Formats: structure tokens, C-alpha cells, sequence
């Protein structure tokens, strides 16, 4: 199992997904045109993860670039590493989204879709083992939050035994104050319960917090933002990219961290934003998790650790031992050795040593609760219904989001009451 | 003849042969191209170390044996290493796409694509036999190749070749170096489905090894290398009966008839001596009475589990090196009075010795010092259920809360299968508790 | 005591290839149990899917028929 099929949709999902380009293509030697000047073999090792190799030793992103808004291809193509991508995997509809899912799901994405799944095909069939699907975007706006679902579904009934990750990125008053993302992000996360393996919750809520307390900043851009979900989504898939004496690929994360199909939302966390042993208590501090919710409020079920840096692999294994032994009630009994950590000796660029945390925590609750309760201040006077109902929708399926989102809640709740006797 | 054909399989199967081959090429002067200047006689032979390895009409000594893998990252590293012309490239066997730690993948979905290939190369190695005696298995029980396809594997092999002898070398999972959740139900569905199909089993417990090594080589923090390493020096020391002649070498046949009472209790508990670095080994010379009192320090054992805590049903020791049965009668004579051995009332208590005279060896660059001396101990205890325990428990805090289920269901198994697995180890553990038992 | 040692290698004959008959007859079973049930449950994730093209219809058919 090698090679992953990257999908960037709408506006947030295209940021996040250039910069993630820029900073993995920089950590693999690759530059703009997409040649290789880098120095290490482990570089390359597994290379084909993310990349295809045209002639002229050429290294070309397995991205495909959605918007329903131009523009967004021109910025990104403007952008450092515009030049790199492939041309035809541009696929960029006309008359944008306005912010409605409805639009995204139903209406004008349905169109946009199939010109969309022809190059995902297209990249697919040039798999030699293709193991699965990473979707960047949005659950705020219109087309990432709802032609993203669909596409996450449409993808899943031609490939339902490849996995399907997302990079979901959860709406905050703090960063945006559009008014319907809280009515977007529900719709959204009823679809993500039901077709995704794994979703990693990026929250612009812990973002701009982080930014704001931690990074100093008074009023931070975007930028500053991803600055952050760079640096997670390059952690978050250095078990994939560099060799190391684990394998690691998306379903054995899958398999691991998911004990239940349902609960596959994940808090991550990045430090710093130095020693091994503060490191260790940094990426358990609910400061430095990139959603919004606090470890020490629930359970733990899973958690994976990845290490970057030379460092002493005596000294980790006794710190991460140390955060257990003095943190035993923050993990559930009932699955035991249910932490692992693993060790890249190649930092990345600018740090020395960096620590990244994925974490399935019952406590991820409280995102999906802040979410819920925006949405229902909202839809219980059934305000700005006429975006959604103009556009064909039934009342029914924002009760069903609705109730959907607050059973993942109660379930998150019952395994956190659960008892091993 | 007695041929003895190895399968490894899975990650773990595929790097401990790899220790096992390299070392067994160094016991032998097979050089790294197969050739081999001390046989006279080219094209094929007789001698002892033919049980391990064939000829080739140009003076090549080859593996009897199968790598297999359900993905290629492993395989590839002996395709391109030192020992890459050793091996006939149909011997070395890969799929594109791995079990992903699950053993219902491992067993049903990528495994049956290719299981006839795997029995198909595995009568061509069995048809260049002219005696066959049967199959070293090797492999881990929290792999999801290692617990799934091996599961299939035993089955079929059980099949085609009847009831012609199957040994196991099965890696036990340990928390330092897991790589899986799930390690303890892939344990109990391999553990359930191999136990008609093994004959023997020896159980290596990668905290015990990780311990020795930390502890006698003073390794900070072993890798793999490093266990494998120790652990291809204990399957050397009990494969060494099958690989050297010897006036006073016992067969390993032999002892199994010793160590399995019952079917069921078919698995041994290992302990090596001495382990020892360089660095402590000079200007100290380790007796005979001193390695054998080392067998019965708990600390050495392959299993954590207990001994003085249960009963004996049989104690071989297998010797290689400077020895003589004098020393090793005298050594026995002071381990009985002076130590904790507890024999079942059905048993009788005479400890069963084997001697090679090939002293023991040293892969180049490794942390094991070369010793004039050396023993393997194989004991029948009933501790060893201490292991299953464990185990079992891990197994059982999961599965009443049916994490991670719904991964093994998918990819077509029944609860059925996890209940009928675990009632197995129930009864397993029961057995083991009633030999145990004395006599009325 | 001819018919006897008759009677003993015909009786290790026959549970030796009971075990072989009854192992491939197991094996064969659990195979084929398998293959129905991972089938199963890749028909019903395709069949909740296609429910969902299926509403997706019903919703586009709503704003074409309401206007
Ligand atoms: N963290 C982060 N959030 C972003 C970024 N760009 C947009 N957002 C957030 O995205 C949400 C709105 O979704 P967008 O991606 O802009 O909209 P869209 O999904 O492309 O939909 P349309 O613009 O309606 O076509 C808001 O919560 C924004 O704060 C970014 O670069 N970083
Ligand atoms: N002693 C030892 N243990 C190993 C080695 N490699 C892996 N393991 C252990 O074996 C278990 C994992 O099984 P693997 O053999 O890696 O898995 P696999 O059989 O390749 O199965 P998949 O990779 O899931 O298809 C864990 O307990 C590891 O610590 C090795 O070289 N030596
Ligand atoms: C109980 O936790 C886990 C068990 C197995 C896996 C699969 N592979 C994996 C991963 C991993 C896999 C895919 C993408 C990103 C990743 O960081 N990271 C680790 C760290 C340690 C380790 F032992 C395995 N890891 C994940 C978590
Ligand atoms: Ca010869
Ligand atoms: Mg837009
Ligand atoms: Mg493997």
C-alpha cells in the first residue's frame, strides 16, 4: 500500500492544502518546477505517497483542486508552488457557493462532481496500491463543507474498501462571523459520522486562541492560522511520508485508533508553537491541542505520539511511560498499551525537535456541543431556512443532523462511564 | 536426509530468519554467494547440515526454506542485502497490500490470494526432499500476517502434508515494542486456530528478550536487530541437534517426546545462558555448572512467567561447546539440592541432556560475546500459562466492551469465532492447571 | 494377532484422513462463511449509499418542481 489521493475543496481546503504542499515537497527536496535537490535518500524512500514521477526525474503532487469560486486557482497558481501542480487536475466550476450546503450537496456541486471523479480516477488507476483518500476542507462554508461530503460519498461507493481521512476544519465566531456555519458544519458532520474513517478536527476556535495567548498575536490573519495546521498536517503524516522501522500507512492508523466506527474524530496537538520531557508535557497540554477541548474532561480511548528530532529513544520511552503512570485516569482501562510513540530522526524546517499528538478523546465532545448549540439557537426559529429550503432540502434532515451529532455525543459520553469490572 | 524445511512469515517470520540464515551460513562456512569450501561433495550430500540447506550442481548451499510477506518493504531488504544471492528468488514471496493488524484480513481477504502460490513453492522445496521430517514455522501472534495468514497456512499445510511434524517459533507481543492495539485478539484467533495443527510451539516474549538485552549486553534501548540477534542464537541451539553430527547429540524429535505429554501441552519454555558482553566476558570464563544454574535464574527465560511458582513435567538441556557429560551430571547434582524444582507426581524427574560439540558463534558487529560454552533449556512447566493469562486478559477487557470488533466483522468474521477462540484459552488455561493436579 | 496388527494400521490409516478430511471440510466452511458475510456488508454500505443518490434525486426534483 503506497500511494494517497489528496483532494483540496473549496477556499480553506485550498490554503491549507498549498501550504501543506509547500512545506512536505520542501521536507521531501522538492522545488516549484518539482525537481529533486535534497541530499538524503530517506527523502525519496517513499516519495510515491504523495507524488507521481514524469519524465525528466519530475515529481508531481496526486492533488486534485476543487472550488465551485475561480480565483482560488489563480492564487494558488500564483502561489509558491503553483507551478508544481498538475494542470489538468484544476477543476473549477463557475458561479461559487455563497456559503449554503445545500448548494454544495445537492444542487450546483452535483454538477461540478463528475468532472471532479474523472480525475480522481484518472489518478487513481495510476496506482500501483492505492491505499486511500485525504480531503482538505472546510465544514463553515459551502463548497468544501457540501461538495465535499459528497464528494467524501460518491468517492466511497467506487472505492468503499480504500480509507477516506479529512482534514475537517471546524467554524468559530472568533475567525469568521458568517452566520449560517453552524447550520453547514452539523449538516456536514452527519455525513462525516457515516462515511469517513477518520477525521482529524482542525478548530479555527483553538487556532485563534493559540495565535492569540501562546504566538502573542492581537489580530491574526489566516495565515497565522495555517502556520498551525501546517505544521499538524506535516506531523500528522510523517508516519506516512519517511520510512522509519514502522510501516504505517492510513488503514493500520484506522484499525488502531477507531474502537468504534462512529468514533473516529480526533484532537490533535503540535509542540512546541527545547527537552524531550517538556515536550512530552506540552503536547498533553490542552493549550497546545488544534481543537478546542480539554483532555482532562474526558477519556482518552487511542492515542498515537510522533517524536521529530534527534534525540535519546530511552529518554522517550520513559517520559511518555511518566505522562501515563501520572495521568492513568485520563486513559480508559479497557483497552490497554493504548498509547504509541513513534520517532522520525528528520525534524522539520525551523525546529530541531518537534512532538505531534494524534489523540481520540471522549472530551472531543465538547466541540461537537459548542457546535450543537450554536445550530440550535439557530434552527429551533428557523432562521435562514430559505437558503436551504430554496435550494430543495426537507426540515427532516436538520433533525436527523441534529440528533445525529448529539448520539455521537452521547456515545462519546457512554465510553467514558464505561468500566472495566 | 531428514530434511526440515523453514517458513517465515511476516515481518518478525521474515527479520529473525534472516538473524537465523545469516547465523546458521556463519555455523556452517557457507559464505554469503552460497558457496561452501569445506564440501567435498558438490551437487548434494548426506551431512548433517543438509537437513538446513541443498546444493546446486555449481557448489550452491541453499536455504530450505519460504519468506512470505503481504507486503513487499520487508522481502525487498533481502532481495538487495548481503545475503541476496542465497536465496532462488521464487523463495522469497510478496503481496502488494498488507493485513493492516488484523487477522481476518491476514487469514481470509488478502491471504487467500495468496495462499496457492505460498503451497506451491512450498512442494517445490518439499519434492527436493528425500525425507522430509516437517516445517519450522515462524512467526508473530500480533502481526496481522503473522496471526492471519500462518492460521490459513497451518491449516492447509495440515492438509497437504498430513500429520508430518509442524514446530512453531512464535513471537509474544510486548508493550516496549508493539505496534497494535489490537495485538491480543490477533493472539487469541491464531493461538485458537494453530493449536490442532502445531506439534510444538515455542513462545518467545519480546519483553523478556528486550529485558536480557537491556539488562546482560547493557543495550540502552534494544531494536529489532538487536532481539533478533539473541533470538536466532536460541533457535540456533535448539536447531543444532538437526544440524551437527555428534556422539553425544540427542535429536530434537527426542526431546519433543519428552516435552509434550499431552497435545495440547505442547508448549515449551526456553532459557539461554550466557549471555554476557564482551566487555564482561574477558578474562572470565563461564563453567558448566555456572550456565547451568543460569537456566534455572527466571531472568533468562523467553517467557516472563514463574517456574518455583508451579510444576515441572520435563527438563532437557541442550549443551553445544567445550562440554562433557561429567560436568554436566556434577552441575545437576548441585542445581537439585540447592533450587526450587518441583516435578508433576506423574513425571519422572530426570533431566534429559544433549551435547553439540560446534561451540557457538557470533555474527560480525554484534553485541553477544563468543563463549566456549553454552545451553539451551527446554522445561515443560505449567508457569508457562502465566503467558496465556495475561493475554487473556487483555484480550478480555476489550472484547466485553467489543472494541475494535467492528474491524474483524467487516472484513467477514462472527463473534462466534471471538468466543469459541477465548473458551479455547479458557480450557487451555484450565488444562494446564489439572496435569498440575496430583494423582489420587 | 495378524488380524489385530491389521486392525491397528488401518485404524492409524483412517484417523489420519479423518483429520485431513475433517481440517479441509472446516477450512472450506469458514471460507465460504466468510465470503458471504464481507460480501454482505459491502452490500449494505453500497445500498446506503445508492439511498443516498436516491434522496439526492428527490431534493433536485424539489427545486425544479417548485418554481
Ligand atoms: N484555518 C483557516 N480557516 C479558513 C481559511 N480560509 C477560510 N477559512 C474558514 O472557512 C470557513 C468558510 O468556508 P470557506 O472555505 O471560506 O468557504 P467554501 O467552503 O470555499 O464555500 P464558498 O466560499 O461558499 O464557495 C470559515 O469558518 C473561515 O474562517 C484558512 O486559510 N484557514
Ligand atoms: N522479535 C521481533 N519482533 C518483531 C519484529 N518485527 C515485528 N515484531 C513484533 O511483531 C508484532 C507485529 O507483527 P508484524 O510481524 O510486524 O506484523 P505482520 O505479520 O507483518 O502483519 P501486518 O504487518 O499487519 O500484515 C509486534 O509484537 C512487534 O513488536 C522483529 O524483527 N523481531
Ligand atoms: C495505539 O495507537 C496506534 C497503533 C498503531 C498505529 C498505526 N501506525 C502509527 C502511526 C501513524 C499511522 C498513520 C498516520 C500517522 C501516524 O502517526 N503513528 C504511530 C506511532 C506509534 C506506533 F506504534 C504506530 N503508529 C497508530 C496508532
Ligand atoms: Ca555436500
Ligand atoms: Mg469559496
Ligand atoms: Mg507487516
Amino acid at each position: 500500500m503506497r500511494e494517497i489521493v489528496h483532494i483540496q475543496a473549496g477556499q480553506c481546503g485550498n490554503q491549507i492544502g498549498a501550504k501543506f504542499w509547500e512545506v512536505i515537497s520542501d521536507e521531501h527536496g522538492i522545488d516549484p518546477t518539482g525537481s529533486y535537490h535534497g541530499d538524503s535518500d530517506l527523502q525519496l524512500e517513499r516519495i510515491n505517497v504523495y507524488y507521481n514521477e514524469a519524465t525528466g526525474n519530475k515529481y508531481v503532487p496526486r492533488a486534485i483542486l476543487v472550488d465551485l469560486e475561480p480565483g482560488t486557482m489563480d492564487s494558488v497558481r500564483s502561489g509558491p508552488f503553483g507551478q508544481i501542480f498538475r494542470p489538468d487536475n484544476f477543476v473549477f466550476g463557475q458561479s461559487g457557493a455563497g456559503n449554503n450546503w445545500a448548494k454544495g450537496h445537492y444542487t450546483e456541486g452535483a454538477e461540478l462532481v463528475d468532472s471532479v471523479l474523472d480525475v480522481v480516477r484518472k489518478e487513481s488507476e495510476s496506482c500501483d496500491c492505492l491505499q486511500g483518500f485525504q480531503l482538505t476542507h472546510s465544514l463553515g462554508g459551502g463548497t468544501g463543507s457540501g461538495m465535499g461530503t459528497l464528494l467524501i460519498s460518491k468517492i466511497r461507493e467506487e472505492y468503499p474498501d480504500r480509507i477516506m481521512n479529512t482534514f475537517s476544519v471546524v467554524p468559530s465566531p472568533k475567525v469568521s462571523d458568517t452566520v449560517v456555519e453552524p447550520y453547514n458544519a452539523t449538516l456536514s458532520v452527519h455525513q462525516l459520522v457515516e462515511n469517513t474513517d477518520e477525521t482529524y478536527c482542525i478548530d479555527n476556535e483553538a487556532l485563534y486562541d493559540i495565535c492569540f495567548r501562546t504566538l502573542k498575536l492581537t489580530t491574526p490573519t489566516y495565515g497565522d492560522l495555517n502556520h498551525l495546521v501546517s505544521a499538524t498536517m506535516s506531523g500528522v503524516t510523517t508516519c506516512l511520508r519517511f520510512p522509519g522501522q514502522l510501516n504505517a500507512d492510513l488503514r493500520k492508523l484506522a484499525v488502531n485508533m477507531v474502537p468504534f466506527p462512529r468514533l473516529h474524530f480526533f484532537m490533535p496537538g503540535f509542540a512546541p508553537l527545547l527537552t524531550v520531557p517538556e515536550l512530552t508535557q506540552q503536547m498533553f497540554d490542552s493549550k497546545n491541542m488544534m481543537a478546542a477541548c480539554d483532555p482532562r474532561h474526558g477519556r482518552y480511548l487511542t492515542v498515537a505520539a510522533v517524536f521529530r528530532g534527534r534525540m535519546s529513544m530511552k529518554e522517550v520511552d520513559e517520559q511518555m511511560l511518566n505522562v501515563q503512570n501520572k495521568n492513568s485516569s485520563y486513559f480508559v482501562e479497557w483497552i490497554p498499551n493504548n498509547v504509541k510513540t513513534a520517532v522520525c530522526d528528520i525534524p522539520p524546517r525551523g525546529l530541531k525537535m518537534s512532538a505531534t499528538f494524534i489523540g481520540n478523546s471522549t472530551a472531543i465532545q465538547e466541540l461537537f456541543k459548542r457546535i450543537s448549540e450554536q445550530f440550535t439557537a439557530m434552527f429551533r426559529r428557523k432562521a435562514f431556512l430559505h437558503w436551504y429550503t430554496g435550494e430543495g432540502m426537507d426540515e427532516m434532515e436538520f433533525t436527523e443532523a441534529e440528533s445525529n451529532m448529539n448520539d455521537l455525543v452521547s456515545e462519546y459520553q457512554q465510553y467514558q462511564d464505561a468500566t472495566a469490572d | 536426509m531428514r530434511e526440515c524445511i523453514s517458513i517465515h512469515v511476516g515481518q518478525a517470520g521474515v527479520q529473525i530468519g534472516n538473524a537465523c540464515w545469516e547465523l546458521y551460513c556463519l555455523e556452517h562456512g557457507i559464505q554469503p554467494d552460497g558457496q561452501m569450501p569445506s564440501d567435498k561433495t558438490i551437487g548434494g550430500g548426506d551431512d548433517s547440515f543438509n537437513t538446513f540447506f541443498s546444493e546446486t550442481g555449481a557448489g550452491k548451499h541453499v536455504p530450505r526454506a519460504v519468506f512470505v510477506d503481504l507486503e513487499p518493504t520487508v522481502i525487498d531488504e533481502v532481495r538487495t542485502g548481503t545475503y541476496r544471492q542465497l536465496f532462488h528468488p521464487e523463495q522469497l514471496i510478496t503481496g502488494k497490500e498488507d493485513a493492516a493488524n488484523n487477522y481476518a484480513r491476514g487469514h481470509y481477504t488478502i491471504g487467500k490470494e495468496i495462499i496457492d502460490l505460498v503451497l506451491d513453492r512450498i512442494r517445490k522445496l518439499a519434492d527436493q526432499c528425500t525425507g522430509l521430517q516437517g516445517f519450522l514455522v515462524f512467526h508473530s501472534f500480533g502481526g496481522g500476517t503473522g496471526s492471519g495468514f500462518t492460521s490459513l497456512l497451518m491449516e492447509r499445510l495440515s492438509v497437504d502434508y498430513g500429520k508430518k511434524s509442524k514446530l512453531e517459533f512464535s513471537i509474544y507481543p510486548a508493550p516496549q515494542v508493539s505496534t497494535a492495539v489490537v495485538e491480543p485478539y490477533n493472539s487469541i484467533l491464531t493461538t485458537h486456530t494453530t493449536l490442532e495443527h502445531s506439534d510444538c510451539a515455542f513462545m518467545v516474549d519480546n519483553e523478556a528478550i528486550y529485558d536480557i538485552c537491556r539488562r546482560n549486553l547493557d543495550i540502552e534501548r534494544p531494536t529489532y536487530t538487536n532481539l533478533n540477534r539473541l533470538i536466532s542464537q536460541i533457535v540456533s541451539s535448539i536447531t543444532a541437534s538437526l544440524r551437527f553430527d555428534g556422539a553425544l547429540n540427542v535429536d530434537l524429535t527426542e526431546f519433543q517426546t519428552n516435552l509434550v505429554p499431552y497435545p495440547r501441552i505442547h508448549f515449551p519454555l526456553a532459557t539461554y545462558a550466557p549471555v554476557i558482553s564482551a566487555e564482561k566476558a574477558y578474562h572470565e570464563q563461564l563453567s558448566v555448572a555456572e550456565i547451568t544454574n543460569a537456566c534455572f535464574e527466571p531472568a533468562n527465560q523467553m517467557v516472563k512467567c514463574d517456574p518455583r511458582h508451579g510444576k515441572y513435567m520435563a527438563c532437557c538441556l541442550l549443551y553445544r561447546g567445550d562440554v562433557v557429560p561429567k560436568d554436566v551430571n556434577a552441575a545437576i547434582a548441585t542445581i537439585k539440592t540447592k533450587r526450587s524444582i518441583q516435578f508433576v507426581d506423574w513425571c519422572p524427574t530426570g533431566f534429559k541432556v544433549g551435547i553439540n560439540y560446534q561451540p557457538p558463534t557470533v555474527v560480525p558487529g554484534g553485541d553477544l560475546a563468543k563463549v566456549q560454552r553454552a545451553v539451551c533449556m527446554l522445561s515443560n512447566t505449567t508457569a508457562i500459562a502465566e503467558a496465556w493469562a495475561r493475554l487473556d486478559h487483555k484480550f478480555d477487557l476489550m472484547y466485553a466492551k467489543r472494541a475494535f470488533v467492528h474491524w474483524y466483522v467487516g472484513e467477514g468474521m462472527e463473534e462466534g469465532e471471538f468466543s469459541e477462540a477465548r473458551e479455547d484459552m479458557a480450557a487451555l488455561e484450565k488444562d494446564y492447571e489439572e496435569v498440575g493436579v496430583d494423582s489420587v | 494377532k495378524r488380524e489385530h496388527e491389521r486392525e491397528v494400521i488401518q485404524k492409524a490409516i483412517e484417523e489420519n484422513n479423518n483429520f485431513i478430511k475433517m481440517a479441509k471440510e472446516k477450512l472450506a466452511q469458514k471460507m465460504e462463511s466468510n465470503k458471504e458475510n464481507r460480501e454482505a456488508h459491502l452490500a449494505a454500505m453500497l445500498e446506503r449509499l445508492q439511498e443516498k443518490d436516491k434522496h439526492a434525486e428527490e431534493v433536485r426534483k424539489n427545486k425544479e418542481l417548485k418554481e
